[PDB]
């Protein structure tokens, strides 16, 4: 990366005045006269002792253990920008009461307790009690800054030859909490760095600003294209979470210091608008935060295979053979990737009309193989008095302005290109009625769509983004709405997508930016990696710092954007992918074709048998994200969440687990013999999946490894689904009959669920057409029940098989299902690893029913 | 009066009664018990191909719901109706 044309907070104006406060007496007191207790929130002014600058807080008691946090000018000029969309809902309220009160300070309390807060006048302060444990402060360290507007680099600014007019002048907020207890951090994405944050004394803030970085390296704090504002704290006593609700560029500092964990936010513009969850587990962050800013779209099942992509596939006849490659050389996929030459010189919305002359016929062909086709389609529209597109933005006045009035024109794939106000909900509302098949010509129900260099990217602009004094909708500025740029580009594709099927479809669409809330919409991936180890291992961090965020649909391009991997590392990487949630291979455009099937045959079979693994458990993945859809847990999880007061997990990245039920350690090094896998838990056993021996935990097992081994071991107390008929895309599995995979916890219990429905369509919330199994197994008796009464589906899908770990030889075999006689189950047992497989229970999944060992 | 004989795996590995040949369960480790079906990871379905040449494909492949067979045969239960193309 060229570290030059990307601003340190030195080369930031306003990160440079923040963060040149430090540590001190405050100058902002609370005037207690002002105090307002209102039907939703308390109100009180804030004054700064100096400057004489009236600020309002609003401050409120949410329920689900909740509070907010709200500062804006009491008199402004003109208005502060206040992030829309982003919130699911208006967040329901618990009252607060005057609990306690002196000269210096006011108690209040949170409907009936437990948490109470203490308003301090002076200095202004905020403490969060639970009964009487502190749980987290509000500018103990005084570093609240509010630059209040003025009369219209503090103003004009430039870097490198851009020029920042600056109409508005200073307007930074930045605001200090306090983590007693705390010494682990995380979430904040998007940066190449490890899971647990560093502080950041010694260095550079961490950065949230959409941007486009060329060739990203690894492990330092640069902003990348994502930005979501949300940090997690946890210890062995609590978990924390605060929500910065600020769509501006954005700063991060975080120290340490009995053991306390300080973090500063450092905002450009907009108010001060912060989240309190207050947990106490990491589950009830999630549901705080999900309440909040909603819960992972359930996607389409096909999303959930293999996806096959490159920059770029010729024309029709290479997809077509690519098509045929996966079939011929017996691996599964389920869509395949058109990257930008795919269009008429990246118009998008348009094809080549040599290379893609026929795309309907091209898109019937992959239907015919039950296949899906994704298409790329980026939010600039090339300058172009014969594009359509174009000619529309135009004379409608939908694109992003300049300061004159005219439309904002940059740089981009296409040349020349402008950038529409997706900020701008009729605009949103164009962009979504586009993807009709009527507007969208050559578009099918099984193509589906790719929002890439959404930041936005410009390529001559100031960091290779858009100017801070663009004008959007309602005259807000650039700098007041940049990274939720790409989410709105997110939401309008999504939605255009089920609106082209009248409703009726789920969406697949994949972005590179994202902010809060883009969970809503789809998939995010990491953007342009390398093939190389380094970021083969860094994976792992970044998804999981995205999964505890509330974004579970994570993934990297499987075998490195930029650069060729040698064949051990493209195997490692599909192991790897195979076990992530977004699964794939993309390439930039002067690398090698690496199809899975142009390796030599021992890199061709662990990658086949790595992709049969992930088709096979696409029970588990659909059901992981229906959770996830349904509660807000993430899928992808780090160790610590299922170990919380295990602290030796509490910085683990070289593995992570699948709900609880999968632990997995991919290779990672070039060469191995063999890995070591942390097993945690007391009184916890753990399944190696391939060899089924038991291992008890906690402990560092030594794992030999040949270049075919994905360490995976599943946890005692589990129950798996499995579809063991890997067919060549998950559209051809989708009625296949489920195995039961059974890991007996050493009390001899497990239990799992099991997600259906008919994989595409919202029928399973307006219809409730869907299946939740609960499958338990306890004393001798696996029993199936249904965790969901209100749904029903027709379904040929049965129970082929049960394979049981950890069980001893029965004398029979019982099953017993409602409206059928009791029937015998022939079984067969392996005594070295006390494994169990019942043959054929030949029962509906639909069908409650039980299974006795005698 | 008489009686029925049981089915041996080609591979020997097992012995079964002829009601677990094609009852889309995997007894054979060479997939020999089920040829009509998808059940066994490693069983091939013969498509007779009449008016063409006959085919093997993977038992995976049978019904999928997509035309392997010209004549069509191996998708006889997915919702797929496959035309006859061997010509
Ligand atoms: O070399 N420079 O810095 C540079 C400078 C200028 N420029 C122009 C004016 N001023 N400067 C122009 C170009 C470049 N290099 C090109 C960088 C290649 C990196 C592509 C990023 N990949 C994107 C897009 C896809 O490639 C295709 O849609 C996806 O495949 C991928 O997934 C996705 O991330
Ligand atoms: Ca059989
Ligand atoms: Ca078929």
């Amino acid at each position: 990366v060229d570290r030059s044309n990307f601003k340190t907070c030195d080369e930031s104006s306003f990160c440079k005045r923040q963060r040149s406060i430090r540590p001190g007496l405050s100058p902002y007191r609370a005037l207690l006269d002002t105090l307002q207790l209102g039907p939703d929130a308390l109100t009180v002014h804030l004054i700064h002792e100096v400057t004489k600058v009236l600020l309002v807080l609003e401050l409120q008691g949410l329920q689900k253990d909740m509070t907010r946090i709200r500062i804006d000018e009491l008199e402004p000029r003109r208005p502060r920008y206040r992030v829309p969309d982003v919130l699911v809902a208006d967040p329901p309220t618990a009252r607060l009461s005057v609990s306690g009160r002196d000269d210096n300070s006011v108690e209040l309390t949170v409907a009936e307790g437990p948490y109470k807060i203490i308003l301090t006048a002076q200095p202004f302060r905020l403490d969060l009690l639970e009964d009487r444990s502190l749980l987290l402060s509000v500018n103990a360290r005084g570093l609240m800054a509010f630059e209040h507007q003025r009369a219209p680099g503090a103003w004009e600014e430039t870097f490198k030859t851009h020029s920042d007019s600056k109409p508005y002048g200073p307007t930074s907020v930045g605001l200090d909490f306090s983590l007693p207890g705390m010494e682990h951090v995380y979430g904040i994405p998007e940066h190449a760095d490890s899971l647990r944050l560093k502080v950041t004394e010694g260095g550079e803030p961490y950065r949230l600003y959409n941007l486009d970085v060329f060739q990203y390296e690894l492990n330092n704090p640069m902003a990348l294209y994502g930005s979501v504002p949300v940090l997690l704290a946890h210890s062995f006593h609590r978990d924390l979470g605060i929500f910065w609700l600020n769509a501006a560029e954005t700063w991060v500092d975080i120290s340490s210091n009995t053991p306390q964990t300080d973090i500063r936010w450092m905002s450009e513009s907009g108010i001060i608008d912060v989240f309190l969850m207050l947990g106490p587990s990491v589950f009830d962050v999630f549901r705080q935060y999900a309440s909040l800013t909603g819960t992972q779209a359930l996607p389409p099942l096909f999303s959930l295979g293999y996806h096959q992509s490159r920059w770029n596939y010729r024309d029709e006849a290479d997809v077509l053979e690519v098509d045929q490659g996966f079939d011929d050389h017996n691996m599964p996929c389920d869509v395949i990737w058109l990257d930008i030459e795919h269009a008429d010189g990246k118009r998008y919305f348009t094809w080549d009309p040599t290379r893609f002359p026929q795309p309907l016929n091209m898109l019937e062909h992959l239907a015919s193989k039950r296949r899906k086709l994704v298409a790329i389609v980026d939010p600039h529209i090339k300058v172009d008095s014969g594009y359509r597109v174009h000619e529309e933005l135009r004379n409608h006045g939908l694109y992003v302005k300049t300061r004159d009035g005219s439309d904002y024109e940059g740089w981009c794939w296409p040349g020349s290109a402008s950038y529409p106000d997706f900020t701008n909900p009729r605009m949103r509302a164009w962009w979504s009625n586009m993807f009709s098949f009527d507007n969208y010509e050559g578009s099918a129900p099984n193509l589906y769509v790719w929002n890439d260099m959404n930041e936005p990217s410009v390529f001559n602009g100031p960091e290779v983004t858009m100017l801070k004094d663009a004008v959007h909708y309602g005259g807000w500025e650039h700098r007041d709405i940049h990274n939720i740029y790409g989410l709105y580009v997110h939401m309008a594709t999504a939605d255009g997508l089920i609106q082209r099927s009248g409703g009726i479809e789920r969406p697949f669409v994949l972005s590179r930016a994202f902010f809060s809330g883009s969970q809503r919409f789809g998939a995010v991936w990491t953007g342009d990696n390398t093939a190389e180890w380094d970021h083969l291992k860094i994976s792992i961090p970044m998804c999981l710092s995205l999964a505890l965020v509330g974004l579970s649909f994570c993934g990297a391009d499987v075998g490195g954007f930029f650069k060729n991997p040698e064949p051990e590392l493209l195997v490692r990487w599909y192991q790897m992918g195979a076990y992530q949630p977004f699964f794939r291979a993309h390439a930039h455009l002067d690398t090698g074709r690496r199809e899975p099937w142009l390796l030599a045959s021992q890199y061709q079979d662990a990658i086949r048998d790595a992709l049969f693994q992930r088709y096979s458990l696409l029970p588990f993945w659909y059901t992981l994200f229906y959770q996830a859809h349904k509660e807000g847990f993430p899928v992808m999880r780090p160790l610590w969440v299922q170990y919380p007061e295990d602290m030796s997990t509490f910085s683990i990245e070289d593995q992570f687990m699948l709900g609880d039920a999968l632990l997995i350690h991919p290779v990672s090094d070039a060469g191995a013999h063999g890995v070591q896998v942390y097993l945690p838990g007391q009184e916890e056993v753990w399944y190696d999946i391939q060899s089924y021996q038991k291992h008890h935990g906690p402990q560092t097992l030594y794992l030999p490894v040949t270049l075919s081994s994905i360490p995976v071991f599943q946890r005692g107390g589990t129950i798996v689904p499995r579809w063991m008929r890997v067919r060549r895309s998950s559209d051809c599995m989708k009625d296949d009959p489920i195995t039961l995979f059974v890991a007996l916890s050493p009390q001899g219990t497990a239990q799992g669920e099991l997600f259906l429905d008919d994989g595409h369509t919202f029928n399973y919330q307006t219809r409730h057409e869907f299946l939740l199994r609960r499958f338990s197994f306890s004393g001798s008796t696996l029993v199936s029940s249904s965790a969901d009464p209100k749904g029903h589906l027709e379904t040929p899908i049965w129970i082929e098989r049960v394979v049981i770990m950890g069980a001893g030889k029965p004398a029979a075999v019982v099953l017993q299902t409602k409206g059928s006689p009791e029937s015998r189950l022939s079984f067969q047992h392996d005594p070295e690893t006390s494994v169990l497989i019942l043959r054929k229970p030949g029962v509906s999944v639909a069908s409650d029913w039980s299974i006795h060992l005698r | 009066y008489e009686e029925s004989k049981p089915f041996t795996c080609l591979d020997g590995t097992a012995t079964i009664p002829f009601d677990q040949v094609n009852d889309d369960y995997c007894d054979c480790k060479d997939g020999s018990d089920e040829p009509g079906t998808a059940a066994c990871p490693n069983g091939s379905f013969h498509c007779t191909n009449t008016g063409y040449k006959p085919l093997y494909i993977l038992s995976s492949r049978v019904n999928d719901g997509v035309c392997d067979c010209c004549d069509g045969t191996d998708e006889y239960n997915s919702g797929t109706v496959c035309e006859n193309t061997c010509r």
